[PDB]
């Protein structure tokens, strides 16, 4: 739960401003 | 791989694993997600598990860990899957995160950001502008 989880913060952080 | 996300997996697991042996068990799992207020049971857990293992072994490890890595990237706008991060984004219970329960979260899964640092995640999730982050919002956010 928390793998995937992480790899979505990631693409909710990652999007233009904050990396 | 790319040089930006050269050893990025490796961050992330580095603050999983704690046993030295680096494969997160139903056990490590499970505290990770405790520290955020949920508290369930092994079937919780090991059903997690089959969510990501895919060899029959029950257990998260390296080729999962590249594979899944692709899946939720390409698997973000389905359905539950947006209510799950929002799950794991919300410690309260009541519908929207602001600068509430997400520095919690952060800090107990591992991703470093600072408030201004959340300031700038606010108005990237804040479409309807209210200065927060709710569902409606992030269904929109999670894909666009
Ligand atoms: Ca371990
Ligand atoms: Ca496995
Ligand atoms: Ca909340
Ligand atoms: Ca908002």
């Amino acid at each position: 739960m928390d793998c995937l989880c992480i790899v979505t913060t990631k693409k909710y952080r990652y999007q233009d401003e904050d990396t | 791989l790319t040089e930006e996300q050269i050893a990025e997996f490796k961050e992330a697991f580095s603050l999983f694993d704690k046993d030295g042996d680096g494969t997160i068990t139903t056990k490590e799992l499970g505290t990770v997600m405790r520290s955020l207020g949920q508290n369930p049971t092994e079937a919780e857990l090991q059903d997690m598990i089959n969510e990501v293992d895919a060899d029959g072994n029950g257990t998260i490890d390296f080729p999962e860990f590249l594979t899944m890595m692709a899946r939720k990237m390409k698997d973000t706008d389905s359905e539950e899957e947006i209510r799950e991060a929002f799950r794991v984004f919300d410690k309260d219970g009541n519908g929207y995160i602001s600068a509430a329960e997400l520095r919690h979260v952060m800090t107990n899964l591992g991703e470093k950001l600072t408030d201004e640092e959340v300031d700038e995640m606010i108005r990237e999730a804040d479409i309807d502008g209210d200065g927060q982050v709710n569902y409606e919002e992030f269904v929109q956010m999670m894909t666009a």
